[PDB]
């Protein structure tokens, strides 16, 4: 029997469903997009090519080496595109896969991307709603994180770097965005903050929930972390094409010129 | 040492520090297999290492770790152990754990329960002496009850009265008096202090004998009544009546008052059927007459120094005694061979109360192991925490010699080879005391410490040919670092070009005289001129090593250079005296001239606390002065206690910080005027 | 002052338990040449301590986390203290060691809204960015985030050690029990057996993250040795005019 066409399809239709139908219905529900939307919405159509689409964690420990812990692609879409013609490389963070949380195969999809965007010399673009780290993987999501710090300031100076947070982050998940050049946020939806307002409460004893603690108002009128919030997603990814129309591919290239009236 | 001669196979040290180094050092030279009992705190002891194994007792405390009777025969009966040798102090002299070993079946290493309690006891111990026909001090057989009473026989006895608590020991619950009014008030004084002390509230009258010499008669005796008096010792240098000083061959004392108070000693211990090792305590007057005072049932903390006369092991002699063999040596073969001095090492600060007991890890730790004649009994390796649990010792340093000038020397010697970082010490006080005239002479009592220096200890007074040599050292010192600034690499792109300067003209602050040094290079000596006078100092110039030795006009000096600035100031340690020093460039100094002074009184009136965390200790309180950086409160978060100080002279108007509040990181504790 | 210098008073400064701290200048006196250290701010932001000293005669640069202030958590004022002090040794070619006993990032709402992202990521860039020798040793916690930040082996760094107290995890054993077994509500072995395979440098020595779990007492010779072989060092970056550090 010829299973192994059925075997790709079938990872095929997983992986173009995240991690279930029930999960998506309830990231529908609290009015935030999937991450294979926010790439339609952001790229031109029929332009995104995506990169490692059955990656799997190599995680065995906890019960994660089960079926029902195998979910191809891992909480990561990672690809190429291009906006108005011009390419750009983009990584969109699930939230369905164990919360987004990052594990090893994330990083590795991670700066995979970026080492080819670092090659060629386009822009890169991530949007973020990762969980935090995933603590099942151990010291080795530690080191992913690591690696693409790495790979952040290694590009800084040399192709722009743009990052856009749609849902919540949290612990290490905030240094990325810090060292990219522009950081974007959604409003009521989007949350920054390296520890949780549980842990303020158990520690320095005060009130503060999420909103004011890491929100978009927060994060854009009296931190200076983030440059500008959008009202939702659509609005946000619509601005970040306008926005990503400035900016030249890589410091070889000179200021973009356009058609002028 | 014959490992044909079948002992015990396995030995327990039922104590701490020094010593358990010292009974496991001669049980593995014998043959015994040891087993070493620790605290939580000293589970990474020296004599955890050097034994074969360990079982810890317990919490830090010492009435919970080693004073834990039950714990110690849990850990006995786990592992087997056949003997067990207490050392000194903890249970030592402890019936009921004694009764306890004699119960399951476990050896005793020492004497039995009788003679234990027959001199635990002050009282009883002087009844049995005057039974024993010995001489004792004059004073009234019984205890003293009333005040009136006691100023009577103040009346019998003289007016030299010396009030003294029954049992007990280590310097505490006496008290002297010479009037009626004294003998009835030192009276109730002792007699308040007893139960809070040592709880028998019983009191005696004695006399007390004008400069006393302390000297003691080291006594073994075995199972078959065999008893042997191994020469003598001498340990009149005492602060706070504790032993400092020791010398194993007493000056003073001669060959027949020698025979005459081992025979007493002999005769006693037959009297108490004492069938292990101890010592006897004697009182020598000017005339060269001895009087009993105590007699330890206990290895005596002072016997390696006679170890050095006598050429015996104490503690295999007492593993011998204890498996039941009779005494191999007789009474003549005992000889006086040499000379014999003690210092003992203490972690506390001579500069006041002749030594109070200080806290620190170690930072740098070095024996003077290589220099001749020297034995360092230590329980201390670096980075070992001197802890307030335990008694602050850090070690026992001894020299042995031909005759007694060249002990105190091989003493002075291995004191300025000695390396304490980290720490206060006493070596300064026991090299000065080392080489006094007095001590030397040989003319020295009991008080020593108190007539020698009337106001305290101050240090060393150096005289102007040592003030030179210090000044010429120290200003070498300064040249040859800054010389060492010079010795960049070659860089071939900008090239360095040396200074050519000849001569420096220095001027040094010591104490408070400024003094003006002319400095000269030829390689490896420096020609120096202070005021005048010219040396010439020689040196390998090691500017790391922290014992630098350098030869000052043919005399050879060790020191150690403890402290440097690049201000100016350096603290450096002369003749065990640490002295600090300003050198500076005569330029630097016309300079500095114009420098303003800034008087350092602060206000900090407004004291804020350190970290949020409980209050465990008040220093102050409301309506109490207090001074410059005079200490606060003693806060602890995370466990980690701070004490944090105030910065002026200022009466409390309030404290805020109170036992056990949890006052929060800048809050007000202490209000000053 | 030989290169080969035994440490011996290291080997128990390191309390057992986890609550107490110590002071880390000790160690850094115990490691550098003649025990002198020229500390920089050395009353401001003192929860991290950075100067200069001496190895083998060659200038080196210091940086270490302070366990006994603020219990050795990074901060906005620490992180901007360790940042530039770390890019100017590397602009001028002056190695670095780094002493790290971090259990993360100072919590609390001020921090927050002090903008304590971008401080960190200062510190986080000026460790990535170091092109000059870097050696870095552990001698207790290194939890979360923080240990990225504080000169990582993933960082491109040149050889990292641990002592036998170090504790290389994502969190702390508690939390990462109540996080991962929330469901079994069990975790009287649960913790047990959590504390006896990750509580130690075991997870981050088998994965390779530090060379060596080293003994106190050889810590300065080891480094020595490295300062001899990292002299050489030359590594090459992309071409830029600059780079656009999170100021
Ligand atoms: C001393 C060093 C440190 O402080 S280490 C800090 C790391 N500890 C963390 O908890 C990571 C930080 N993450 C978070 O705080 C929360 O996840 C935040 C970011 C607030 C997300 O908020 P929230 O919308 O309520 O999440 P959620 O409960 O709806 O999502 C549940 C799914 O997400 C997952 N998840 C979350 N965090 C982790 C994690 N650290 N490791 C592994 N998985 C994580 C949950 O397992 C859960 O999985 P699933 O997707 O439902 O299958
Ligand atoms: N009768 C006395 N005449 C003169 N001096 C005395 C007399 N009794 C005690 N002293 C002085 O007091 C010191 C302490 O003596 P003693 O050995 O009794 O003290 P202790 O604290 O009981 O000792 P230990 O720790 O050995 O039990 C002596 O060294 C001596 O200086
Ligand atoms: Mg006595």
């Amino acid at each position: 029997a010829t299973s192994v066409n059925e075997r790709i399809e079938n990872k095929r239709r997983t992986a173009l469903l995240g991690g279930g139908q029930r999960r998506i219905d309830a990231q529908h529900k609290r009015g935030k997009l999937t991450a294979r939307e926010r790439i339609s919405l952001l790229l031109d159509p029929g332009s995104f090519v995506e990169s490692d689409m059955f990656v799997e964690h190599r995680c065995a420990d906890f019960g994660m080496a089960a079926d029902k812990n195998k979910f191809p692609g891992d909480s990561v879409v990672t690809g190429r595109g291009r906006i108005n013609g011009r390419l750009v490389y983009v990584f969109s963070q699930d939230f369905t896969v164990f919360g987004g949380s990052l594990s090893g195969a994330h990083a590795q999809k991670i700066c995979k991307i970026m080492d080819q965007a670092i090659t060629v010399g386009a822009p890169v673009i991530g949007l973020n709603d990762s969980g935090g780290a995933r603590i099942q993987e151990g010291v080795e999501s530690l080191a992913g994180y690591a690696d693409i710090f790495l790979r952040n300031v290694t590009a800084s100076g040399v192709i722009p770097q743009i990052s856009l947070i749609m849902g919540p982050c949290a612990a290490a998940a905030v240094y990325s965005p810090a060292l990219t050049d522009f950081t974007f946020m959604v409003k009521d939806t989007s949350y920054l903050f390296i520890t949780g307002p549980d842990v303020v409460k158990s520690v320095t004893n005060e009130d503060v929930t999420q909103e004011e603690l890491g929100g978009a108002k927060t994060h854009t009128t009296m931190s200076g972390v983030a440059h500008r919030a959008f009202e939702n997603d659509v609005d946000a990814l619509c601005n970040l094409r306008d926005f990503f129309n400035y900016l030249p591919l890589s410091s070889q290239d000179p200021a973009p010129v356009r058609e002028c009236h | 040492y014959d490992p044909n001669e079948k002992t015990f196979d396995k030995i327990l040290v039922a104590n701490r520090g020094e010593i358990a180094c010292r009974v496991i050092r001669t049980c593995k030279k014998m043959g015994i297999k040891t087993v070493a009992i620790h605290s939580d705190v000293d589970a990474s002891s020296v004599h955890v290492k050097m034994a074969d194994e360990a079982v810890c007792v317990g919490p830090a405390p010492t009435s919970k770790s080693y004073l834990n009777m039950d714990a110690i025969m849990e850990a006995i009966k786990k592992t087997r152990a056949q003997a067990v040798h207490p050392g000194y102090g903890f249970l030592s002299e402890n019936k009921e754990f004694a009764r306890c070993l004699a119960a399951e079946d476990v050896v005793f290493i020492g004497p039995d329960t009788h003679a234990i309690q027959a001199m635990g006891d002050k009282i009883e111990s002087k009844l049995l002496a005057k039974k024993a026909e010995v001489n004792t001090i004059p004073g009234f057989d019984g205890v003293v009850k009333d005040a009136e009473e006691a100023v009577r026989i103040a009346r019998e006895i003289g007016y030299p009265v010396m009030i003294k608590a029954s049992a007990g020991g280590g310097g505490k619950g006496m008290r002297i008096a010479w009037d009626d009014e004294e003998t009835r008030d030192g009276f109730r004084l002792s007699s308040q202090e007893a139960a809070s002390s040592f709880g028998d509230d019983r009191l005696l009258i004695e006399k007390f004998i004008d400069n006393p010499r302390h000297i003691e008669i080291q006594v073994l005796g075995d199972k078959h009544g065999n008893a042997l008096w191994l020469n003598e010792r001498e340990c009149s240098i005492q602060r706070r009546n504790q032993k400092v000083v020791e010398e194993a061959p007493s000056i003073f004392l001669d060959a027949e008052t020698r025979r005459a108070m081992g025979e007493q000693a002999v005769a006693l211990a037959r009297a108490v059927k004492y069938s292990s090792a101890g010592t006897v305590e004697f009182l020598v007057d000017s005339k060269k007459n001895f009087y009993f005072l105590e007699m330890n049932t206990r290895l005596q903390v002072e016997h390696p120094v006679t170890e050095c006369i006598t050429g015996l092991d104490l503690v295999q002699e007492m593993i011998r005694v204890a498996k039941g063999y009779p005494l191999r040596h007789k009474q003549a073969d005992i000889r006086i061979n040499g000379w014999a001095v003690e210092c003992r090492v203490y972690a506390e600060d001579p500069y006041k109360s002749f030594g109070l007991p200080s806290i620190g890890r170690l930072s740098q730790y070095q024996e003077p192991l290589h220099l001749p004649g020297v034995r360092v009994d230590s329980g201390i390796q670096p980075g070992s925490d001197i802890s307030i649990y335990y008694d602050p010792m850090i070690s026992k340093l001894i020299t042995y010699g031909s005759d007694r000038t060249e002990a105190l020397k091989r003493m002075a010697d291995a004191l300025d080879n000695y390396v304490i970082r980290g720490v206060t010490h006493n070596i300064a006080l026991l090299r000065e005391v080392i080489i006094n005239s007095r001590f030397v002479k040989g003319d020295i009592s009991t008080k020593f410490l108190s007539d020698v220096y009337p106001d305290g200890f101050k240090g060393h007074m150096l005289t102007k040919s040592e003030k030179n040599q210090l000044l010429a050292i120290a200003s070498s010192l300064f040249v040859a670092f800054q010389l060492r600034a010079q010795h960049f690499q070659e860089n071939s792109r900008m090239p360095v070009i040396k200074p050519d300067i000849a001569n420096w003209e220095l001027s040094v602050k010591l104490h408070d005289k400024v003094h003006t040094v002319v400095a000269s290079n030829n390689g490896s000596v420096f020609s120096v001129e202070v005021d005048g006078s010219k040396l010439n100092v020689t040196s390998t110039w090691n500017l790391a090593s922290p014992l630098l030795s350098v030869s000052v006009d043919g005399t050879q000096r060790t020191v150690q250079c403890l402290s440097r600035e690049a201000g100016g100031n350096m603290s450096i340690q002369f003749l065990g005296t640490v002295y600090k020093v300003n050198i500076l460039t005569r330029l630097a100094a016309e300079l500095n001239k114009f420098m303003l002074e800034k008087v350092t009184e602060d206000t900090s009136s407004v004291l804020r606390s350190p970290m949020p965390g409980v209050v465990v200790a008040v220093s102050v309180k409301p309506g109490d002065a207090v001074a410059e950086g005079q200490e606060i409160c003693v806060i602890e978060a995370m466990k980690m206690q701070n004490s944090m100080t105030a910065g002026k002279t200022g009466t409390v108007k309030s404290v805020h910080c109170q036992a056990g509040d949890t006052v929060g990181e800048g809050d007000l504790l202490v209000e000053l005027e | 002052d030989p290169s080969d210098r035994l440490v011996p008073e290291l080997d128990t400064i390191v309390p057992l338990e986890s609550t107490k701290a110590y002071n880390m200048v000790d160690i850094i006196h115990s490691v550098v040449d003649e025990r002198e250290f020229f500390e920089i701010m050395p009353n401001y932001a003192k929860n991290i301590i950075v100067g200069f000293a001496r190895m083998n005669g060659r200038t080196v640069g210091i940086v270490g986390n302070q366990p006994k202030v603020a219990s050795g958590c990074l901060d906005i004022n620490s992180s901007v203290k360790g940042a530039r002090f770390v890019r100017f040794c590397d602009a001028f070619n002056i190695p670095l060691i780094t002493f790290v006993d971090v259990p993360g990032f100072l919590p609390g709402t001020a921090q927050e809204y002090g903008g304590i992202i971008r401080h960190g990521a200062k510190l986080l860039y000026a460790f990535a960015e170091a092109t000059v020798p870097k050696v870095t040793v552990i001698t207790r916690k290194a939890y979360g985030g923080a240990y990225d930040v504080m000169s990582s082996k993933h960082l491109c760094g040149d050889t990292n050690y641990a002592w036998p107290t170090a504790e290389i995890a994502v969190m702390g054993a508690k939390g990462a029990v109540e996080i991962i077994f929330k469901g079994h509500e069990n975790v009287e072995a649960a913790q047990a057996e959590y504390i006896e395979k990750f509580a130690n440098p075991f997870p981050a020595a088998v994965r390779g993250f530090v060379d060596d779990i080293i003994q106190p007492s050889s810590t300065r010779a080891r480094i020595c040795c490295d300062l001899d072989v990292l002299a050489s060092k030359k590594v090459q970056r992309p071409w830029r005019k600059h780079a656009n550090i999170p100021l």
